[PDB]
DNA sequence: TGCGGACGAGAC
DNA sequence: CGACGCTGGACACGAGTGGCT
DNA sequence: TCTCGTCCGCGCCACTCGTGTCCAGCGTCG
């Protein structure tokens, strides 16, 4: 039996909205620490890890580890039912397969209980090692989403070269060639407009832009995105989920 | 047995009975043959079906053949045990799986793999998948392994004919079709009853297995070029043809060619070099379809440089060289040289010779060449008798049917659209004894031969000169009763036989054959049969379109029926002139 | 000779837009005192009833009944470009003359008149009689629209499950089963957001969620919608119309 | 190289949005006086005229006239990436195969740079009608719903003629509407292109429509007194 | 190869 | 609320493949 | 306008399917 109440239900709503496109069926690990996704897209080009720590969840309960294979499109449809305001506790069936999500309005008049098919998927863990990364970049999330959209209009692939001066996103295509570069602003106010970069070595990689646009769908979760890039190591874009957990997208470098 | 397996089994039996063709194979390929014979009837039927079908993976769902068995999984299992059929497990190539996938399924896979266009052209999606397969996974291998797995799961059970046994059977078909599956032979072959002849095989067209494999490669190259021509992919055609010419040049001094040079002319048309010369002729055809005409005339000069491959078509190449170098190129003095060589060439005959002559007289009359005088000299003179022209106004029915009706008005009630099959039919009927005659070497190889290989080759007259000359004189000086008996004898004895000369449906009844033979008379039939017996290739076409006769009058009118946009062909000009020279009354009918 | 003046042409705009997709090639049976409409759906499985009081319009003066041949899509594009604040007046001559509508914005800087021909029409006049309903529930129109648009994805049918304590819309489908419950409001404000259940006996009938979704299109017209349920009786989807009329959707469970 | 820096590049974005929908290919003629973009619509009925002056742009360098034929379908997407407050500059060398634009956000932290590949006599209109563009957009959309052609008349009348029904709208002077009414006007125009013209409205608060009998109509849009956007209507 | 359409090019 | 943009079912092609006794 | 010459598509047909276009329910954002 697994139970976890979330006051900020918009967190889970935007989580499922971000994850819907990449994964259609993913495994939701159940542990005292929290829920861990650790599933990858159908193309195997990209990988997403969703560690949602139990600290954020209120009244967190987990008798034993549960696989919770959830069809993420169906869960996205079910969560779209929820009001952004409504709290959501996920009541796992004791032994059967019916994730129950109940959404309750703050006004407490309306309660909305739904069950899920909760299918079973072949368990598979990538277990990527925690390789230290060079040229870590920290930039606003909306900015990165906009860069991905613009370059997706321009070209099919994006190449990223990072220096201590800045990080440069460039795409070349049939209709044109384009490049966008950002530099550490070091703003005094620093309401997450900071473009702070720590550099260790010059690293340049080329990445697919379809999956990168799919990564931008996690924008409402966090105002900031951290890009960490080391040569021959897949890009890491991470979204801190409201100080409750973290969602990270990995993307293997394009070869050409 | 159904028709397709019956055709296949007749082809296999005919090739197997040949000892030389069996020597041409390796022991393993004979193993494929004996395994093919070691199958159930449904197995053979399904193998022939899949063989006639294109060599691509075919879904088990789409394989629905009612005549073999309602459920064909046992048959596919038996064939894949025998080796001929490859199941989905041996489908480790991504491009093959993607091509096997249907457009809806490929669109579904594309969405799953997050392709650029989940909807679009099938080829574009396949190319995009091939691009995605080469990328790296986040495992840091191959991403295409997952693409392969998902595409195979989506395609479902699929089968494909193995290329080894397919090559064996394609080579068997080629060896059979040398003497001559094509649709005309795919169906009815079991029912077609061929003429009686004694098989005499003294000379070997192919020496080693490699020679037959090389011939098959050349034939496949020619077939691919011809298919590209038919489908209009002219640039792909040239690239295949150019490769083919490169291959032909690479094998220039191969020792097997030295004996191909010594094969007789009628057998030399079944060699690797012959098919490469035909490929070079198709190369000239594409060069001509393409804007380029300089490389075209260069290749015509190269082909013309050899007397030893394809001399029967030197008229075509001579006319094409003259035409290209005159109309398409400004220079005319080398045109004059080419024409004066062409009329000198003994191989140019009966219509292309007239075309070269007409080009020569045009140049002589044209003010452009009026300065040159060498053209006028040594120009052989063969003036062509003008033909009477009659114009008929009338009008949905075929034009020649309108001409038939018109001549029905002026008498001539009995009339058949021969289109040249009528005179070939009478030629076969009156000369079946010598066309199929025994004692000529290497001209009957298999029992499934519609025509002796000497036919359509100059050697047909030479090989049978005594008998052919004697019978041709006999037909010339013959009464009507004798000709009627002679035609009826072969219509009875060889009734239902298959000859490239005799079309049985051409004459509605044997009585019409008797009447037409009586009306044409002795000398006319003698002349037509003499012109068909010698150099049949250049005289088989252009015969008058309509033969008409009044039963009471015993008078005929070999009438060429041309529409308003139609013209007299060179072969037609020659044949009208020859028939006029024979005492026949011919006239061109124009119907507007 | 029928004249109608509607202070808020937006009311008739939403009426026609919401009722547009439900019934095609419908009929009009406007009375000498007020506007009354009723037609079966294009699939003839549901029913819609419209009523517009004469006194609601600023002016209203009509002489005889008329068929008033209607192409509701044509009327829809007519009420397009009509401002929400715009004043709309409908005047029509006799003998099925083209219905001419005049839209005058309160700014009065611009005024526009559009007339659409009445198309051949036939009046079948089913006239389904009115009857009492075992449970009537007053819920906000927006809440009901959201409830229906929500159960649409997860279910094809909606179980009303009304009770004195509250109501619970339950849906079962491929992606699990869902139930949203609205209790008795028990709210001091007595607002339109409150949900009140007037019922004498519990009832349970499943209704076509598709046609309910068709019904929710009238959400803009009414702050709250009363739903009336009786056993083996088509449910009533009633939307108040600015006190000027009442619109009801009749769907047989 | 030729540079046209635009401090408020939003209006450039908007005119590009209009012209991508209307015209397919066009060539930006650069003269030291300014940048003029007039070309022929892919459709026979209308042609369009965009005028930009050198003084309006912050920077204006032009030594050689370049046509710079550019497929506006691609160029609109290129300019779409620019923000509303983004500063838009166009740089093109006299021997440049591709025109280049650079986007700098107001905070100046982000810099963007994309390079994209490059390939009617005046008649005095006696009567002129000016109406709020949003308004004219509304008449265009409504009468395109009703029908396909509109007949315009003077005292401000737009009449809708469709097989469904008839529609008239009247505008009176009082955001401001002014009609000269120098001659009576009965000019009919196809509404398809009229609604293609409507897309241009976010650019100008007021639209100008001047009628002269059997004389082509022009929907001129005043671009903040910086330039003008003339779409030339050929009456049916 | 062997046909039926079409075109252009010259003669008129 | 709505003007506007977008990607997904539906339908007539044009092409390919196959059965042709 | 007429004629003469040259080039170009041509297995069979009927069944299923790729393809392009079309209309429209849904989603956006101001």
């Amino acid at each position: 039996m697994f139970e976890a109440r979330l006051v900020q239900g918009s967190i889970l709503k935007k989580v499922l909205e971000a994850l819907k496109d990449l994964i259609n069926e993913a495994c939701w690990d159940i542990s005292s620490s929290g829920v861990n996704l650790q599933s990858m897209d159908s193309s195997h080009v990209s990988l997403v890890q969703l560690t949602l720590r139990s600290e954020g969840f209120d009244t967190y309960r987990c008798d034993r580890n549960l696989a919770m294979g959830v069809n993420l499109t169906s869960m996205s449809k079910i969560l779209k039912c929820a009001g952004n305001e409504d709290i959501i506790t996920l009541r796992a069936e004791d032994n059967a397969d019916t994730l129950a999500l109940v959404f309750e309005a703050p006004n407490q008049e309306k309660v909305s209980d739904y069950e899920m098919k909760l299918m079973d998927l072949d368990v598979e863990q990538l277990g990527i090692p925690e390789q230290e990364y060079s040229c870590v970049v920290k930039m606003p999330s909306g900015e990165f989403a906009r860069i991905c959209r613009d370059l997706s209009h321009i070209g099919d692939a994006v190449v990223i070269s990072c220096a201590k001066d800045g990080v440069k996103f460039s795409a070349s295509g049939e209709l044109g060639n384009g490049n966008i570069k950002l530099s550490q602003t070091s703003n005094v106010d620093k309401e997450e407009e900071a473009v702070t970069i720590e550099m260790n070595e010059p690293v340049q990689l080329t990445f697919a832009l379809r999956y990168l646009n799919f990564f931008t769908k996690a924008t409402p979760l966090s105002s900031t995105v951290t890009l960490s890039m080391s040569a021959d190591v897949p890009l890491v874009v991470e979204y801190k989920i409201a100080d409750m957990g973290h969602l990270k997208y990995y993307l293997a470098p394009k070869i050409e | 047995h159904p028709y397709y397996l019956r055709s296949f089994l007749v082809v296999l039996k005919t090739v197997l009975e040949n000892e030389d063709d069996m020597l041409l194979f390796d022991e393993q390929e004979k193993g494929i043959v004996t395994k093919f014979y070691q199958l159930s009837a449904t197995g053979q039927k399904l193998y022939v079906r899949l063989f006639q079908r294109k060599l691509s993976w075919i879904k088990m769902t789409k394989l629905e053949y009612e005549e073999i068995a309602l459920d064909l999984t046992p048959v596919i299992e038996e064939l894949t045990n025998a080796g001929f059929l490859q199941t989905e497990s041996e489908l480790q190539e991504l491009s093959e799986v993607l091509e096997l996938l249907s457009a809806p399924e490929l669109k579904s896979l594309a969405k799953t793999f997050h392709l650029v266009n989940p909807n679009g052209q099938k080829q574009q999606l396949v190319d995009a998948f091939l691009k995605l397969a080469k990328q790296r996974s986040v495992c840091t291998p191959g991403i295409g392994a997952v693409i392969l797995k998902r595409a195979k799961a989506l395609a479902g059970q699929s089968v494909r004919i193995c290329k080894g046994p397919r090559a064996v059977f394609s080579r068997i078909l080629l060896l059979f079709s040398l003497t001559d599956l094509s649709t005309v032979l795919l169906v009815n072959l079991g029912r077609m009853e061929f003429p009686s002849y004694t098989i005499n095989r003294k000379t070997h067209i192919f020496q080693d297995r490699d020679d037959l494999i090389r011939y098959a490669a050349a034939t496949h190259m020619l077939s691919d070029i011809s298919s590209a021509m038919a489908n209009g992919n002219w640039e792909e055609a040239k690239e295949l043809a150019q490769c083919a010419k490169r291959d032909w040049n690479r094998l220039k001094n191969h020792p097997s060619l030295r004996c191909h040079e010594d094969l007789p002319l009628f057998l030399r048309c079944f060699t690797v070099g012959w098919i490469y010369t035909r490929i070079l002729s198709r190369f000239v055809e594409i060069l001509q379809r393409l804007h380029m005409y300089e490389e075209a005339v260069r290749e015509l000069e190269s082909l013309l440089s050899q007397r030893i491959y394809c001399p029967d078509s030197r008229g075509r190449w001579w006319d094409r060289l003259a035409l290209n170098l005159h109309q398409h190129l400004k220079r005319l003095e080398p045109t004059i040289k080419c024409i004066t060589e062409g009329l000198a060439d003994p191989e140019v005959r009966t219509g292309h010779r007239l075309s070269l002559y007409q080009r020569a007289v045009r140049l002589r009359e044209s003010p452009s060449c009026k300065k040159f005088k060498h053209l006028f000299q040594q120009l052989p003179e063969m003036a062509v008798q003008d033909v009477k022209h009659v114009t008929i106004t009338g009008r949905l029915c075929s034009v020649e049917e309108l001409a038939l009706a018109h001549y029905r008005r002026s008498g001539f009630d009995q009339g058949i659209h021969g289109e040249g099959s009528t005179f070939s039919t009478l030629y076969g009927l009156l000369l079946w004894d010598i066309i199929f005659m025994d004692g000529i070497p290497d001209v009957f190889r298999n029992a499934c031969q519609a025509f002796p290989l000497d036919l359509c080759t100059d050697s047909f007259f030479t090989s049978r000169r005594p008998a052919l000359e004697a019978r041709l004189q006999l037909i010339h000086d013959a009464p009507e009763e004798s000709l009627r008996a002679w035609v009826a004898a072969t219509w009875h004895e060889q009734e239902g036989r298959v000859a490239s000369l005799v079309s049985w449906d051409r004459f509605t009844s044997l009585q019409q054959a008797q009447d037409l033979v009586s009306c044409l008379g002795g000398p006319v039939l003698s002349g037509v049969c003499r012109h068909l017996a010698a150099d049949f290739r250049h005289c088989r076409g252009g015969l008058p379109d309509l033969v008409v006769w009044n039963s009471q009058s015993r008078h005929f009118k070999l009438v060429e029926v041309k529409g308003p946009n139609d013209r007299l062909s060179h072969k037609q000009m020659i044949w009208l002139a020859e028939l006029q020279k024979l005492g026949a009354e011919v006239e061109v009918c124009h119907v507007v």
